[PDB]
RNA sequence: CGAUGUCGGCUCAUCACAUCCUGGGGCUGAAGUAGGUCCCAAGGGUAUGGCUGUUCGCCAUUUAAAGUGGUACGCGAGCUGGGUUUAGAACGUCGUGAGACAGUUCGGUCCCUAUCUGCCGUGGGCGCUGGAGAACUGAGGGGGGCUGCUCCUAGUACGAGAGGACCGGAGUGGACGCAUCACUGGUGUUCGGGUUGUCAUGCCAAUGGCACUGCCCGGUAGCUAAAUGCGGAAGAGAUAAGUGCUGAAAGCAUCUAAGCACGAAACUUGCCCCGAGAUGAGUUCUCCCUGACCCUUUAAGGGUCCUGAAGGAACGUUGAAGACGACGACGUUGAUAGGCCGGGUGUGUAAGCGCAGCGAUGCGUUGAGCUAACCGGUACUAAUGAACCGUGAGGCUUAACCU
RNA sequence: AAUUCCUUGUCGGGUAAGUUCCGACCUGCACGAAUGGCGUAAUGAUGGCCAGGCUGUCUCCACCCGAGACUCAGUGAAAU
RNA sequence: ACACAGGUGGUCAGGUAGAGAAUACCAAGGCGCUUGAGAGAACUCGGGUGAAGGAACUAGGCAAAAUGGUGCCGUAACUUC
RNA sequence: AGGACCGAACCGACUAAUGUCGAAAAAUUAGCGGAUGACUUGUGGCUGGGGGUGAAAGGCCAAUCAAACCGGGAGAUAGCU
């Protein structure tokens, strides 16, 4: 309809970064420490990228300090900041699901360099 | 109810009694006959004499 | 008919 | 509950179901009318004009999707110089159903389904 | 499933009293020919709508 | 999502390696846990220089889950393996002196300040 | 005070400054004008009966046509009739826009429900559906026992069975209200209503206030 | 005894209070908390595992609680068959023996397509009387009514200290039920891609068929929760237990005999739903019907011509409505279904061509191609002009009103 | 113990918790040496228990694909 | 007892892949199994998948799920070797 | 060489489901045990009813077995319905 879609694109941000599923991206996210307002850091691989347009979200998958982290981010809700791209990774499919089963030597890919 | 087998008996039943002393903590378990009363009587001489014996097995401890 | 056949055991009840 | 689906099933699985869409929509292109059950032709709808869509536009790709469907070469053949020049103008809705009575073998709705053609 | 007695003659004329079955009673004339048919159905002939649509 | 009979991993040095969740507590006829609840485990497997033993029953709390935790934000957190640290029963006060693995920001209430004080990352 | 009658066109979320995002609903209003204002000189009970939407001038009958033009508004889709709470009173052909909703906190949300169908005792009723093994023959998803034996003789009266599932009116109570906006006519609630994307929702304010 | 299937288990429950908790109170050998006992109150809730076929019991851990019983110790034309009681075989005992053992243990086919009442739903005819389209009031009936933890009050009262209130308010939880895909997932054999074995298109490439959708990887819309909100109330009336005021019988005393004011999740409301078949058939608004005659048992009678009115019905397009009926939208004065364009989403650099490499293969055009059930438009196709049912204003008596 | 009534006799192990199991204690109602006893490698669609993987068995079911069940056309029973 | 998902001895017997008369697709050859058309409700059967746990379900790992082939390394208690 | 191992034809039915007025008066589906011998099967004979036969269940003896079927004593008898 015209109206959730008016609804939806008055609140969309007009500055986000296009980025293929697989590239090492490192996020910063607001978070709320009671009296104090932390730009913290998250920088990891995306293994998803699910579009819905406002509702649209990615996955940033991180091999932290012990297991894994897997952990989702809203693309237009306000809590995250930025979004950098450090690596272009280039795998040929758009889910990497099948990285959760694999660890170390295994978990890297390719980069792109075109 | 009971235990065991050979009839219906044994089904609409209940012809098994567990009578426990509450200050010694003794329990009596008896699922011989059909009727109760004579498991009760039975249940009964198995209390008094395992009451007396734990009796006088503390006294002749002492 | 030229057989009848046996019936359907019952419950034991026995 | 099928709420928003489609897709008739028609008492089918998928493997005869695709199987005999294809051959029936390969006989509405080489005889260009044909009389059949309704619902067979109300999902035929949904079959030939896809067909017709991409023989709209003539080149080498779409000669090998069009053989990609109804698996045969007279049938891919009749498509893109007889039927595409002559549907060039329409846009969509290439067909047309008309209601004939009822079988007498199982009492099925009968409809001739064909295209918008036979001025020749 | 096994019943206690049978129904009567009464009970099967009320079972079976939605068992009527309906006429249409709505046969139209084409604007051509003017041959009897349904409701939204080529003729014997196949007229439709003035328009010879089968050409056969 | 730590409901009955699972086998959890032991997140601080205290001993144990895996324990088996035997009942969530708090409030009856629960299913599973949530954050950051306390649940009651039995040890399965524990190290030969650990603080307690093979055997020993006791509470816990949940601090990484494979169902994943919500934000309020819309987002999830979802770990590669569920964990727990291990709580003396009467004062919850954690047995471990270093804590392995990041820890969810709903755990921080009033009462597991040891934890999320040790805890490495978040 | 009154309720009026909107239009369910789908659901999305409000984004807060401080983080938390509040899934909303997004029903519009059209102009809920008056037909008809009963009195309790001829009825007995004060209320007043309006309608929304638009109708064709094909559609719409000579009797709903004279309705319409006893009031002489605009023909729109459907009737529905509020009672007055003997604080306010309204006019014939007062047009009533969306805000009303600017004072209120939280709202009811009236809605018919998403028809399920012919549905089981599980899917309605939520009954444990039995052990799928372990010697179970036609046994698995049936309901088991209706009605104890042959002392009561009956099935009693409001057992819980399959049956009809949907097209009810229910009402989810003690909805927030988080945006009124009357340039787009909409009204943004918090939560999920009955209903799905084109149905008609009677938003009434909160009787547990 | 010309047949009533019994135990235990799973699902589904119903009722009584001799009440397990929650609630209101009295006594206490009740300083407070935690208690013992008793009364009223059935509105709601009333465990998870090991053993045993076991009901029960013990243990371990929760809980506010792990209530007692009836309903053929509820429920096998709802389900197993572990145990008890068919046919085989053994251990111990008795009998010379065949055989027997409420002494076990091993293993052993549990049928039925619903005629009637009942229940869950959903329809047709008729009625309410001139008919129809709607809108409701509302008799009556149904759903729900559980509460933990933390904080303020407040470390306050109480208490030598330790410990620790009543009442009131707020937040966060568990279960239950309802609602919905806004988030996260599952499914998504109608979408895309990788690959194995074979066959076919005369062969390469490419594609299709089969082998459980071949194996899988994801994944559109719908359904679904594990996902997200909502609610149990606040308030009023009449009360049970109980606490009372005035107050004689009976100079005192007395909650009662006259009366009055309190007093619970129990009763009726108040929250929500069905509902005028409530044959007692309700109320309001609107639309539509104002044409002649004979026969006569001059009866609320029958028959003929003309008109068919509002509206309904039939057919088709169909639906987040639906077994079938029924309900909703539309039928050319059109966006109801199918098709088409664009966008979105999903799979992921199609085919062809060109370059590098002996080759598999790699790169550019290209983040392309294909898109189902989605969105916004577009009559391109199909919903035809019409025919069918339903009528000439509507009975008797009485009163008030205008003539 | 395929033996055992009392009995779930007693100790230890396994499990958080074990009327089952294992190794014993002998108080053998009513084991016992060819109607054979005690062990025994391998074997058994053998009885029981435990350990790992594995999963809709379950927690708690949800969706989808075909065959019925629903409707229409034709033929058309049965127990009672 | 039927135009019945049962049983009936011997001979020939190919292509690809495969150790193989197994199994997957085909040649020669025979068939589509004498009720169809709709809609895709509850419920029943054969199945497929599934977040988190992995037997907590049950008398009982019953049923389902899982392993599975060739070459090589290595293989414990006990034993009649 | 093996009353050897896995596994087709073949033999039998151990579990669960479908049926249970069934496709059929014992079957089918998915798993099974043996499958070079104490194996299976075709053809033709022999053993028979107080008997035959039995790797032994009191099983089988033409879908009927602790004494088959057919015909006759016999219209046995029945204090029983």
């Amino acid at each position: 309809s015209n109206i959730i879609k008016q609804l939806e694109q008055e609140q969309m941000k007009q500055d986000v970064p296009s980025f293929r599923p697989g590239d090492t991206v490192e996020v910063k996210v607001w978070v709320v420490e009671g009296s104090k307002k932390r730009l913290q850091a998250f920088e990891g691989v995306v293994i998803a990228i699910r579009n819905r347009g406002l509702h649209s979200a990615f996955t940033v998958r991180k091999i932290s300090n012990g297991e894994g982290v897997e952990r989702v981010f809203q693309t237009h809700s306000p809590v995250v900041d930025s979004i950098s791209v450090k690596r272009r990774g280039a795998v040929r499919k758009a889910k990497l699901y099948y990285l959760r089963e694999r660890t170390g030597k295994a978990a890297r890919i390719k980069e792109r360099l075109n | 109810r009971s235990s065991g087998a050979g009839a219906q008996h044994v089904n609409t039943t209940d012809s098994a009694i567990r009578i426990t002393h509450l200050p010694t903590g003794i329990v009596v378990e008896c699922q011989d006959e059909r009727s109760q009363h004579k498991n009760k009587a039975k249940a009964l001489s198995v209390l008094g004499a395992r009451i007396h014996a734990a009796e006088m097995a503390k006294r002749q401890q002492a | 008919p030229v057989y009848i056949p046996r019936p359907r055991p019952p419950h034991p009840r026995l | 509950m099928r709420h928003r689906k489609s897709g008739r099933q028609l008492n089918r699985n998928s493997s005869h179901r695709q199987a005999m869409f294809r051959n029936m929509a390969g006989s509405l292109v080489r005889h260009e009318i044909i009389k059949t059950t309704l619902p067979k032709a109300k999902e035929l709808r949904r079959v030939v004009e896809p067909l017709i869509t991409l023989a709209k536009t003539d080149s080498v790709a779409n000669r090998r999707l069009a053989f990609a469907r109804t698996r045969d070469n007279e049938i891919v053949a009749k498509l893109f110089n007889e039927l595409g020049p002559r549907f060039a103008s329409r846009a969509g809705g290439y067909t047309r159903i008309l209601k004939c009575g009822f079988r007498a073998g199982d009492n099925a709705p009968m409809a001739y389904i064909e295209l918008v053609d036979r001025s020749e | 499933a096994v019943q206690q007695n049978k129904p009567t003659r009464s009970k099967r004329g009320m079972r079976r009293s939605h068992d009527a079955l309906t006429a249409v009673t709505s046969l139209s004339v084409d604007k051509t020919s003017g041959e009897k048919h349904l409701r939204h159905h080529i003729t014997a002939d196949g007229y439709y709508r003035g328009r010879k649509v089968i050409a056969k | 999502m730590i409901q009955e009979q699972t086998m959890l991993n032991v997140a601080d040095n205290s001993g144990a390696r895996r324990v088996m969740c035997i009942k969530v507590l708090g409030g009856s006829h629960r299913r599973y846990a949530g954050v950051g609840d306390i649940i009651k485990i039995t040890i399965k497997e524990a190290i030969p220089r650990g603080k307690v033993k093979k055997g020993d029953v006791l509470k816990a709390v949940v601090v990484r889950t494979k169902k994943g935790v919500r934000r309020p934000d819309g987002s999830v957190i979802r770990f590669d393996g569920n964990a727990c640290v291990l709580l003396n029963n009467n004062s919850e006060q954690p047995i471990g002196t270093r804590i392995f693995g990041p820890v969810t920001r709903e755990l921080r209430s009033e009462k597991f300040m040891k934890i999320i004080s040790l805890a490495p990352e978040v | 005070m009154i309720g009026l009658v909107g239009k369910k066109v789908g659901m999305t979320r409000i984004f807060t400054e401080d983080g938390v995002s509040i899934p909303v609903t997004v029903i519009e209003v059209e102009a809920n004008r008056v037909t008809q204002v009963k009195d309790l000189a001829n009825d007995g009970y004060r209320a007043i009966q309006v309608t929304t939407g638009a109708k064709k001038a094909n559609r719409v009958t000579k009797p709903e046509a004279g309705h319409f033009a006893k009031a002489g508004v605009e023909a729109g889709r459907g009737l529905w009739e509020f009672r007055l709470a003997e604080g306010e009173e309204f006019t014939v052909g007062q047009s009533i826009s969306v805000e009303l909703f600017a004072d209120v906190k939280k709202v009811d949300v009236t809605g018919t429900s998403k028809g399920k169908g012919f549905a089981g005792t599980v899917k309605r009723w939520n009954f444990r559906t039995q052990d799928a093994t372990h010697g179970n023959s036609l046994s698995h998803r049936v309901p088991g026992s209706i009605g104890q034996n042959q002392t009561p003789g009956k099935v009693f009266k409001g057992k819980k069975m399959a049956g009809q599932m949907g097209n009810e009116r229910v009402t989810v109570q003690s909805l927030d209200v988080v945006r009124v906006d009357a340039e787009r006519n909409l009204l943004l609630v918090k939560g999920a209503v009955p209903g799905a994307t084109g149905s008609d929702l009677i938003v009434k304010p909160a009787v547990k206030a």
